[PDB]
């Protein structure tokens, strides 16, 4: 799907880095600490989604290379996608398949430099409504994997799990529309209140005092019944998750059982046990059952790229295994680009980049099989 | 009917005045007893930052490591309620924020400022997690020869590891495995000091 | 890989013994003298068996301190690796 | 000194007597697959000396009591058995060499040998790297304050702090209301 990555000027790369030839299977991209294959990755997200929305200065800096007093002007990052039909929003020379003037090359400067739609200057509307068109959306929680997620989703409790849940529901298009009109509802109460009692007092405005009464029964219609979309939708993607999390987990560990009880808790063991919580568990099957909630996350709406980094921490023979094996299985799909420092996806995917560490500058090199020799040194 | 009511609420104002000393200076003492017990631990800490990062960050192709050093935003009359702000800067690397930072590199800055401030009140143990499992083979290498080099009378170190390239080189391990069928935990050992090196 | 190795070296002792010390299928593995056997070794080939011994598939008794570690044998080891 | 054994009864994952043995070794590494009680040893390190921070918790469950011993020896040679134990009823129970005692002298007795509970200077517990690499600079001054042993006079400190402020604000109203009761 993706094809090729041009980066140059970023933060930790050369004049210009060019990263080719990754098949719409799943590639990994290894290297050591201080390479910046965490880097990469913070370019693919520098285009695409929307993690750098809006900069001050210094986070212009933060993305700008500090590289020994040169080039410090701009960062730019160009993705080459290939497709039989992808979106598009002016045709602006359609290449054969090399869709990448849609996703121009974000180039950011000291200043708010405005980058461009193949020699033309375009907002970054017209990039997400092509993003919006071709099946992806900028705010996913799943196409971000970053360095600290999985540990952050083994020190969540179960509130912030729910929100976590509610943000991949979506459903604040129900909640903060729901707190809009709630405005409504303070302003309309605190001042029709004093509008029908001083009408009261007068009193045609006992008319008016009586559709602002049925105005607030209006209120009462819509808080309840857009709570009870909110329910609607929320329940069902919970059915959705809840399965979705026991086919994972059986398939993780095939000596288990594993569900969601919705007050949030997750319900499971190794073997014919009790149930237990993220209280009372061990680091490994808490990363287990972490990743296999994002794996159930990824089943309510599935894309086409993914990013992994470091999506095995530190677990087991047993578990790199089934987790690559279930990475394999879902590279079916859709690209599963990861990072490891341990050869069990090693073994099973079908590209490889190294990336080579200097102490200012770093560029990415492409062999397939010195990469275990590199590992198991 | 004026002057002892004068002379009452002025003395009445003197004995809340001296009481108000008496707590000035009860607080003086404190403060100062608090501002010396924090601040010869903050010299000792700053002075041993430097050398256990430079332990954490030499290797054959650089030997002499990085550098760091933790130090008060605003040292005015009271360190102890300012922040301390904590910069590691790795061989080649200087930066003007230090969330930049890799995985490897915070974790590497992390272990030294635990080794800085562990060794303030010297414990006769020192116990690890799993803090190796966020670090490539170089980083765990280096791990291994600081401990390997710290270990001793007065200093012991009990790690849970993961890494065989760390664990390799104990001077005994303790190998828990779970026993399913009986839902325990059992614990075997063996002595590391049977076999050789290389 | 490995634990496949030490899962043959165990299903080759534990064929014709009811018991087999540890440090014997340690010098079966390293095919040299006890006394040139290295850690990375000796802590390679205790890992994998608490490995295997937590999956089930095997018995260990240890009963000194830092003694010989006896090893059995359970139905599963010959059916999963 | 050091460290020579731990011995476990009910403690979390080890049901019954067992036997956590350090001896000579000044580097002993504790190693096993997942889910298997190298943390929960780790634990049980941490809960012998004294550490609280749900204690009906650490009993075993199979699907009574509990107790920990640590042995120690010290720079002379003889041996310290600090052994913690939880009742029936939830309660701790502290021995010191078969001899019952409370918690201030125990932990003065820990402290006697350089063991700081209060400043938790020798123990880095699973995530506590990532957690010291994602800290505040204010959470930096908490954790010298911890470890400096002048997180103690906080409480002392701040009442103080309260004491001369009202002493010197009731010192100037009463200038001031002594000045009005001149006018
Ligand atoms: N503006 C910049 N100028 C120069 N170097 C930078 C700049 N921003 C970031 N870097 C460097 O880029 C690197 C970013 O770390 P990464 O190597 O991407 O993390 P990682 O090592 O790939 O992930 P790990 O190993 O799992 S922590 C660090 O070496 C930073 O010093
Ligand atoms: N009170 C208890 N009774 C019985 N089992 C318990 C109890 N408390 C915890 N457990 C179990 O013990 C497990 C913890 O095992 P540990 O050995 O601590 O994990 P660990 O393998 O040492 O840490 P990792 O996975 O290597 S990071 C939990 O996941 C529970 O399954
Ligand atoms: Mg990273
Ligand atoms: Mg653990």
């Amino acid at each position: 799907y993706i094809k090729r990555v041009i980066i140059k000027g970023f933060k930790t790369y050369r004049n210009e880095t060019i990263i080719d030839n990754f098949s719409p299977h799943q590639n990994v991209i290894i290297g050591s600490n201080g390479s910046g294959k965490s880097n990469f990755f913070a370019a693919i997200r520098f285009v695409l989604s929307d993690d750098y929305s809006n900069l001050k200065r210094e986070e212009r800096q933060g993305l700008i290379h500090q590289g020994s007093g040169g080039s410090v002007m701009s960062a730019s990052v160009e993705i080459v996608f290939h497709d039989p039909d992808h979106s598009m929003i002016l045709p602006s020379g359609v290449l054969s398949r090399g869709d990448d003037e849609v996703t121009i090359r974000r180039t950011v400067g000291l200043k708010k430099d405005d980058y461009q739609l193949n020699d033309r200057n375009v907002t970054k509307g017209d990039i997400v409504r092509m993003l919006e068109t071709a099946g992806f959306s900028m705010n996913n929680p799943y196409n971000i994997v970053p360095q600290g997620k999985i540990v952050a989703l083994t020190n969540a409790k179960d509130k912030e799990r729910l929100q976590l849940l509610e943000d991949v529901v979506g459903a604040k298009s129900f909640e903060v529309k729901l707190k809009a009109s709630l405005k409504k509802m303070e302003e309309t109460e605190q001042k029709k209140i004093q509008i029908n009692k001083e009408m009261g007092e007068l009193n045609d405005l006992a008319e008016r005092a009586s559709e602002l009464d049925e105005s607030k029964d209006s209120i009462q219609d819509l808080i309840v019944k857009l709570k009870q979309q909110k329910v609607n939708a929320v329940d069902s993607t919970f059915q959705k998750v809840s399965e979705n999390f026991e086919a994972v987990f059986e398939r993780l560990v095939p000596r288990g059982t594993a569900k969601l009880i919705i007050h949030i808790s997750v319900s499971f063991n190794s073997k014919q046990n009790e149930q237990l919580h993220v209280e009372q568990l061990s680091g490994g099957q808490k990363t287990v059952c972490a990743i296999a909630l994002i794996l159930a996350i990824q089943m309510v709406d599935p894309a086409s790229f993914y990013l992994f980094d470091e999506i095995d921490a530190c677990l087991d023979k047993q578990y790199r295994t089934a987790v690559a094996t279930l990475l394999k299985e879902l590279s079916k799909n859709a690209q599963f680009i990861c990072t490891t420092f341990r050869t069990d996806m090693l073994q099973v995917a079908d590209k490889f980049f190294r990336v080579k560490y200097e102490c200012k500058i770093s560029t990415v090199i492409e062999v397939n099989r010195e990469e275990a020799i590199g590992f198991i040194r | 009917h004026v002057r002892k009511q004068l002379e009452q609420t002025e003395q009445e104002f003197e004995a809340s005045k001296a009481k108000l000393r008496q707590a000035r200076e009860s607080f003086q003492a404190v403060k100062q007893k608090r501002l010396e017990l924090f601040n010869k631990a903050f010299t000792h800490i700053q002075e041993q930052i430097t050398h256990v990062y430079k332990e954490l960050t030499r290797s054959e192709a650089y030997p002499l490591g990085g550098q760091a050093y933790l130090d008060i935003e605003e040292d005015t009359d009271t360190p102890f309620l300012s922040g301390v702000k904590y910069h590691a800067m790795p061989p080649c690397k200087r930066f003007r924020d230090m969330e930049h930072l890799s995985g490897g590199e915070k974790t590497m800055a992390a272990l030294a400022l635990l080794f800085a401030i562990h060794s303030y009140q010297p414990s006769p143990f020192f116990v690890l997690d799993e803090v190796d499992c966020a670090l490539d083979n170089a980083n765990v290498e280096k791990i291994k020869k600081y401990i390997r080099e710290h270990a001793g009378p007065g200093m012991q170190f009990i790690v849970i590891s993961l890494k065989p390239a760390l664990f390799q080189a104990s001077e005994s391990l303790i190998g828990v495995y779970r026993d399913q069928e009986a839902n325990t935990s059992r614990t075997l050992t063996l002595d590391l000091r049977k076999y050789r090196h290389h | 890989k490995a634990i496949v190795q030490m899962a043959k070296i165990l299903r080759k002792e534990l064929s014709e013994e009811k018991e087999v010390i540890f440090t014997d299928v340690l010098k079966s593995q390293a095919n040299t003298e006890p006394e040139n056997i290295t850690k990375r070794e000796a802590s390679r080939g205790f890992f994998d068996i608490l490995s295997l011994a937590t999956e089930g598939c095997i018995g260990l008794s240890q009963t000194e301190a830092f003694g010989n570690i006896k090893i059995d044998a359970k139905p599963a080891l010959f059916e999963r690796f | 000194g050091k460290l020579i054994r731990l011995e476990l009864f009910n403690f979390k994952s080890y049901k019954g007597h067992h036997t956590l043995l350090f001896g000579d070794s000044y580097f002993t590494s504790i190693i096993g697959p997942n889910g298997s009680g190298k943390s929960n040893s780790m634990d049980a390190i941490s809960f012998v000396l004294g550490i609280k921070s749900n204690l009906r918790d650490l009993i075993y469950r199979g699907r009574k009591t509990a107790w920990v011993m640590a042995v120690y020896e010290d720079d002379a040679g003889e041996l310290h058995r600090w052994k913690r134990t939880i009742t029936a009823n939830g309660t701790s129970e502290y021995r010191i060499n078969d001899r019952v005692v409370n918690a201030q002298q125990y932990n003065e007795a820990l402290e006697k040998e350089n063991i700081l509970i209060k400043a938790r200077n020798f123990l880095v517990f699973q995530g506590d790297v990532e957690a010291i690499a994602s800290q505040s600079p204010q959470d930096l001054t908490r954790l010298i304050e911890q470890i400096s042993g002048s997180l103690e006079y906080k409480e002392e400190y701040e009442r103080l702090e309260e004491e001369v402020r009202q002493a010197t604000e009731e010192q100037a109203y009463k200038l001031q209301r002594r000045r009005a009761a001149n006018s």
